[PDB]
This record gives C-alpha cells, structure tokens and sequence, in this order.
C-alpha cells in the first residue's frame, strides 16, 4: 500500500532507472510496475504473483481415473515454491510435489511420464507433445509422430508402373443446414 | 465395408454431431442466462414490481432489461457466425454434388483420396454424406526407362505413354497400368534426328 | 480468463461477478473453438501425405537445380534457403499481455515439423511426380516429368527434349530471382504481416480498455470501495463491471470474424496444395499467371507461400490460316 497505491505481487530488485523526480513506473498496459520505497531510495519492481491457466489431461472417465495436469506459461521450478497452505487456490497441491514432471514450451505437465519413443497424436498439448493412455496403464506424453518415413529409390533411368489396381470406396461428410430457430 | 465403418464407432459422424450440439447447447445457455440477476436486487420481474416503488423499480428493471436484451443479442450474433460457416459448407457440398456426383472431376484430392471414378450421395440428418469411388494403383514393379528412342538415325517418341524395358528389349505402355506393346510406328511420331 | 481480467486481486469484486452467471463462461467456450481450429487448419493444409519422403543424396535432376528450395542440412534447423528469407522478413510488451490474463498458447504443430512436411511435399513432386498424391509413390526421371506436364499443357513432349538445357538454365535463373524479389521489398509479405498485426493490434485495445472509466468515479477497481459508501458502491461498480464485460464481448465477436476470414483462406490453400502442388490443374489462372507446370510449397510464419512454375508463351509470328 505504498502511499495509498494498493496492489498485490512480488517485488524484486529493478535495474530500471528513475529520475529523482519520478515516483511510479507504468507499462504499456497502463498500470504501476515499479515503486520507490520512502525509507530506501532503491527502486522496487512490482509484478503479479505466480498464476496461469490450469489444464487437466484426462482419458475417458470410464476408461480410467488418473488425470495428468499441465500448467500453462510458468517455469516448472516456480510451482514447487507456490506450495503452501492458504497460499494456493487449488487444494490439490499434491501434484506440485507429484510424479515425474516434463517441461515443454506450454509449461510443464505433471502426472504423466514423458516417453521418448514416437506415437501418433491422441490428445493435443502443443509444441509437438501429445499425451495418451497407453501401457500398468498410465498417461504418457510423447513427441508428435508424422508417420513412418519412406525413402524413394529415384534414378535418372528408372520408372515404376503399377501392374495392378484396386477400387476403394472413401466416405466424406459435410453439414448442409442447422435447425431453424426463432425467439 | 462402408456399412460397418460408419457404425463401428460414433466418431465417424463427428462433423454432423457438433452442428446439432452447438445449437442445442447455445439454447441451454440462453435459457440459463435469464436466471442471472444482472446486478439487480432479484431475477424475477414480478417480485421487483411487488416490492419496489415504481419511481425506482424502473432502475432495478433497467439493469435487467438491458442485461437480458444484450444477452439475447449475443446469441443472435453467435448464430450469424454459424450461418456464415454452414453457408461456406453448403456451397462446398453443392460443388461436390455438382462435380463429384453429376460428373467426373480430374481435380486431385477433391472427390476422394486418389483418382476419382464416381460418387453416390446419401441423405443425412442436417447434412449430406458422399460415397466416393476411387481408383488406387496397387503393387507396382519398377522398370528401366528411356525418354526417347532412335531407330533410323531419327528420334522416336511415345504418342501417348512411356517407354519401358524388362531388360532385353523395350516396350510402350500406359501410365497407370503395365500393358506392354511392341514398338510400332502407329504409337510413335518422329521429331528430328537423335543427336 | 474471467475473474482476474475483470476483478483481479480483488475478492470484493470476483464475488459479485458470479451474479452475471455463465455469461463469460461462454467466452472461454467461444475462444476455445477458435484455438483448436488453428491446430486444425494446419492439420489439413501441410499434412496431406501419410509418408515422410526423403530426397536422394544427389541433387542432379537432369540439369534442374533445386538447391534453393530443398531443405538445407548446413543450417541447424531443417529450413530451405527460401524459408530463411520468409522467416526473417516476418516479424511477430508481450509479457504485459500475460499479466492481464491474455495468454498466447503455442500451436500443436511446432515450426520444426512444418518445414518437415514441406520437405516431404518437395520430396515427392520432384522424384515421384504427382502420383504420390493418389496412392503408392512411383519414381520417374525428372527429365521425363516435364514431358508429362508439357503433355497436359498442349505441346507435344518433343519440344522438351529438344530444349532441355535451355529450359533448365531458364528455370535456374527464374528461381534465383525469387530470392532477390522476396527480399527486394517488405510489402511482398504484406498478406502475412497484417494477420499478426491485426491480432497484435486487437490486444492493444483490450489491455488499454480496462483503464477506461466507463462513466465511473475512477477506473481503478479498488479505490471505488475505499472512497465511496457501500450503499451505492454496487451500482457504482456495476457499470464498471459491464464496461469490461461488454468490451470483452466486442473483442471475441470480432475475433470470430477474423477466424472466418482465415478459415476461408485455410480451405483455399488446402485446395491449392491438393491441386497446384500434388498435380497439374486445368483451372486457368488459378495456380499462377499462365499455363501451369507444377508448384512447390514453402512454409512461412502463420502462413504458407507457394512457388508456382508457370509456362508463358514468348514472342509470336502471326500467320495466315484456313
Ligand atoms: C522380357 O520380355 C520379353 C518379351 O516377352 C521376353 O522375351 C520372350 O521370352 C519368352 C520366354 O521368356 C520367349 O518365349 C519362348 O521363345 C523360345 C524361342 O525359341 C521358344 O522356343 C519357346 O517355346 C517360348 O515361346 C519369347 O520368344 C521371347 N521373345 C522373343 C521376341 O524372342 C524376355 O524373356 C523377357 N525377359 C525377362 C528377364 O523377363
Ligand atoms: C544450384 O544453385 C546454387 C545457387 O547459386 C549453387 O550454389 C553455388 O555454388 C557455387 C559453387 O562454387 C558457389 O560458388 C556459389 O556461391 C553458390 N551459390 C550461392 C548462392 O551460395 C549450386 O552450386 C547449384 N547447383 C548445381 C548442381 O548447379
Ligand atoms: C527463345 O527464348 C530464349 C530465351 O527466352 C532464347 O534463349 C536465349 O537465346 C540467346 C540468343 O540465342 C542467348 O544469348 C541466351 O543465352 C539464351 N537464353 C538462355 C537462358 O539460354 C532462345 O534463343 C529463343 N529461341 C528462339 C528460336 O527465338
Ligand atoms: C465409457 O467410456 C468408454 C471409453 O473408453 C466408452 O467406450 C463407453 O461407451 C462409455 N460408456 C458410457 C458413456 O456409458
Ligand atoms: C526456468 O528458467 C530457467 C532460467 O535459467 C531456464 O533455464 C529454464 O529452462 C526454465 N524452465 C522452464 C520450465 O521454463
Ligand atoms: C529414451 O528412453 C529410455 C527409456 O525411457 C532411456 O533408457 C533412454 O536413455 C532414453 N534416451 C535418451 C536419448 O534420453
Ligand atoms: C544419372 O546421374 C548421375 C549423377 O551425375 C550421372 O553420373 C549419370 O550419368 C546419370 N545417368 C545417365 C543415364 O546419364
């Protein structure tokens, strides 16, 4: 509550320079981010507390009940610091000190063991990560698989011609209209 | 096989399912949204009249009429977006019916995965389902080729087809089915010398 | 997010926001549909192959030179020479948006495999021809594939082999100017800059909007309760709440529009790749200016850039006909 400037967050050392006149620093978002302590001329650095979107990775509810959790846009070493009673809105703080964690560009997901083999995507994550319920049975997040590679034996005197043909019926579905409604 | 494929899993009809789901889900929100008090004292009109003076009951109602009317407006706008999306799907469906069904289209990957032969439309609830019939080349054998051929000191070309040989002597065949033929002047036109 | 964008760090504000019900719970539903869609467009544009082909080590295609479009192993990232110019010319604080609850999720298909799919599409159209867009990939000599595209144009294939070296040198000089032309002006990539600009510009209004008064005593959330009595504070705070809530509604209903103008472009590109790249098309002036030989795709940030190779008649001699 610096001079009545109510706010919440964590304050660190700020390398930004204030002129002796200037008191409050403002960002592009037009809000305070740095304050000058009345007792100590050193400039603080206001930034909001640790937060972010909470994503749950779940298979079919009937299939299983383990649900790995992915944390959005946070360093994976920060959420262990966040663990404290009356300090975290979720009461399920067990996963923060939970199973083996894997860190990606979309934060680190907890409750799923990263397997370094390749599988086709079942549940999208982002940045080439796809969690799935595989083999006892748990949740594993792997890297995106683009399909098995297939070299072509190209040669400047070689040609390949199909000696046989097959007819396969392919389906395709398109909506044409929704329900007419009135209010 | 198509009979079993569609009925094997419920995810085959996914495109049609959310069209009737999003509509049936937006209505639920609209019905639920009238329960909101919208900052007023209550959420039912009759109690506002029965318990508040008409000089200031309008102010409480003002936050309710404007709140409900605006909430109704966002539902209509959420419908024009979908109407502009289905219209972009009906026209694509209309193009499929015009080209894939009523005729044959040489456009690759437009009426099936591969060469297109024909189609059969099928009626669907709030949509249409097509049955593309495709020609797909089967197992193949590679051969040794040559762009041209010289017989009388003069270049020779395939009139339509490609030149192939199994190792001993050459043959001309179609592009999509190995049907070798003896090289003949009828399948060949000369163009200049072979140097 | 709902609570912290409207009533952040204020338990005396988020409590009364529930009085509006699921009004902004529908906001997350709307912006989730656009989110998953941007991971669906890229799935149906760059991924029309079930195999990941690799070009042979030698790059001598009968006089044709493709070093400007094949992936470059020398660079640590598998990106083609043309790809490098596109990425540099496309330019994406960013942290301040996050602190207001405006996250930027990363796409499912990361940029590395996007240039890997494009490597596959450049590994079939130069070795296997257009037959790998219809089934089993079959190799043909690239000296012959011109005689097939030329056959569909209308000219007999004899004009090719009599003029192969002339064409290859003509092609080699043609692909080189694309490197110069793309970097010549920054307005060439204008159709991609505005896409990231409009998205970036829209967020600027949103963060600046929450500092507006909306007719209230003060735009600051906390000082309203700390300076005015509670009898009219709820009325006072209501028009501040509806100001931010309505502003979020305006942004989302405009963002859906921009999705539609992109969803339309995604389908156009998907047809372009299915026709202009995976084959030769008879749709005049649909895959470039002039008769169409083939096409080569190249990835780009938040977009795709094609390289149509069109056939244009040169000078002519008028004749007398019957
Ligand atoms: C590549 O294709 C050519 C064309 O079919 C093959 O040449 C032909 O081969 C068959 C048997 O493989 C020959 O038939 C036999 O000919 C002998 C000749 O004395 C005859 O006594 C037998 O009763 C039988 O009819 C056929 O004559 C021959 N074509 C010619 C013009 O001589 C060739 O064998 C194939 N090579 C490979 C490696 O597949
Ligand atoms: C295909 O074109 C590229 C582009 O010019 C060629 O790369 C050149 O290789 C020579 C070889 O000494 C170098 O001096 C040039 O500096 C290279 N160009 C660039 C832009 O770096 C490549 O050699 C060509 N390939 C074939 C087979 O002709
Ligand atoms: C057709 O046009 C091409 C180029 O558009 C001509 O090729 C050029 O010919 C001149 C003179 O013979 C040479 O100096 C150039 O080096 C050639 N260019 C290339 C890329 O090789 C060609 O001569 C023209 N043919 C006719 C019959 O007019
Ligand atoms: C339960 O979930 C499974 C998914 O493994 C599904 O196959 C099954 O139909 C579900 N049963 C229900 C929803 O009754
Ligand atoms: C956390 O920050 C450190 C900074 O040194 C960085 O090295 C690390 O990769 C970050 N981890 C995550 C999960 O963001
Ligand atoms: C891949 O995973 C296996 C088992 O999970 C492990 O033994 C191996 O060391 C891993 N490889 C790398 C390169 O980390
Ligand atoms: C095929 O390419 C190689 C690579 O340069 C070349 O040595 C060979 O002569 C070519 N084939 C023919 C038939 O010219």
């Amino acid at each position: 509550n610096f001079n009545g400037l109510k706010g919440t967050g964590v304050l660190t050392e700020s390398n930004k320079k204030f002129l002796p006149f200037q008191q409050f620093g403002r960002d592009i978002a037009d809000t305070t981010d740095a304050v000058r302590d009345p007792q100590t001329l050193e400039i603080l650095d206001i930034t909001p507390c640790s937060f972010g979107g909470v994503s749950v990775i779940t298979p079919g509810t009937n299939t299983s009940n383990q649900v790995a959790v992915l944390y959005q846009g946070v360093n994976c070493t920060e959420v262990p610091v966040a663990i404290h009673a009356d300090q975290l809105t979720p009461t399920w703080r067990v996963y923060s000190t939970g199973s083996n964690v894997f860190q990606t560009r979309a934060g680190c997901l907890i409750g799923a063991e990263y397997v370094n083999n390749s599988y086709e995507c079942d549940i999208p994550i982002g940045a080439g990560i796809c969690a799935s319920y595989q083999t006892s049975q748990s949740i594993i997040a792997y890297t995106m698989s683009l399909g098995a590679e297939n070299s072509v034996a190209y040669s400047n005197n070689s040609i390949a011609i199909p000696t046989n043909f097959t007819i396969s019926v392919t389906t395709e579905i398109l909506p044409v209209s929704m329900t007419k409604t009135s209010v | 096989k198509i009979q079993d494929s569609l009925s094997s899993t419920a995810s085959a009809l996914g495109k049609l399912q959310d069209v009737v789901n999003h509509n049936a889900q937006a209505l639920n929100t609209l019905v639920k949204q009238l329960s909101s008090k919208f900052g007023a004292i209550s959420s039912v009109l009759n109690d506002i009249f029965s318990r508040l003076d008409k000089v200031e009951a309008e102010v409480q109602i003002d936050r309710l009429i404007t709140g409900r009317l605006q909430s109704l407006q966002t539902y209509v706008t959420q419908q024009l977006i979908r109407a502009a999306e289905i219209r972009a799907s009906a026209n694509l469906a209309a193009t499929k019916m015009s080209e894939c069904v009523l005729g044959q289209s040489k456009r690759v990957d437009f009426c099936g995965k591969g060469y297109h032969l024909m189609s059969f439309p099928q009626s669907a609830p709030h949509g249409v389902v097509f049955l593309h019939v495709t020609y797909v080349p089967a197992q193949e054998k590679n051969f040794t080729t040559a762009p041209a051929i010289c017989h009388d000191g003069k270049a020779h070309f395939p009139r339509e087809g490609v030149f192939v040989s199994n190792g001993t002597h050459w043959f001309v065949t179609q592009r999509n089915f190995y049907e070798p033929q003896i090289i003949t002047t009828d399948n060949t036109f000369v163009s200049g010398n072979c140097d | 997010d709902c609570t912290m964008y409207i009533c952040g760090d204020s338990t005396e504000c988020s409590n009364l926001l529930l009085q509006y019900g699921s009004f902004c719970t529908q906001l997350k539903r709307a912006l989730t549909g656009i989110a998953v869609e941007q991971d669906k467009n890229t799935q149906e544009v760059f991924a029309q192959v079930k195999q990941i082909y690799k070009t042979p080590p030698i790059k001598y295609f009968g006089g044709f030179n493709f070093s400007q479009i094949l992936p470059d192993p020398s660079k640590p990232s598998k990106r083609s020479f043309i790809e490098d110019l596109l990425f540099n010319k496309v330019t994406l604080l960013i942290c301040a948006q996050k602190f207001k609850g405006l996250t930027v999720l990363p796409p499912l298909l990361t940029d590395e495999m996007i240039a890997q799919y494009t490597s596959a599409l450049l590994a079939g159209t130069i070795t296997s021809g257009w037959t790998f867009g219809a089934g089993a990939a079959l190799q043909i000599p690239f000296a012959m594939q011109m005689a097939y595209r030329f056959n569909g144009i209308g000219v007999t294939q004899n004009v090719l082999y009599e003029n192969q070296k002339l064409i290859a040198n003509q092609f080699n000089s043609a692909i080189g100017k694309i490197q110069d032309s793309l970097s010549s002006t920054a307005s060439a990539l204008g159709k991609l800059q505005d896409v990231v600009n409009h998205n970036a510009q829209a967020l600027n209004t949103l963060v600046k909007q929450l500092s507006s008064k909306f007719g209230a005593i003060s735009s600051v959330l906390n000082d309203i309760f700390s300076r005015l009595d509670k009898v009219e504070a709820e009325v006072q705070i209501d028009r501040l709440i509806t100001g931010r809530l309505q502003s979020l509604q305006t942004y989302v209903t405009q963002q859906l529009i921009r999705a539609a103008e992109i969803r339309a472009s995604a389908n156009l590109a998907a047809t372009k790749m299915s026709e202009c790249v995976l084959g030769q098309s008879k749709r005049v002036d649909f895959c470039g200016k002039g008769y169409h030989l083939m096409s080569f795709p190249q990835s780009a940030p938040h977009g795709v850039v094609f390289l149509h190779v069109t056939y244009v008649p040169a000078q002519e001699k008028n004749f007398t006909t019957a």
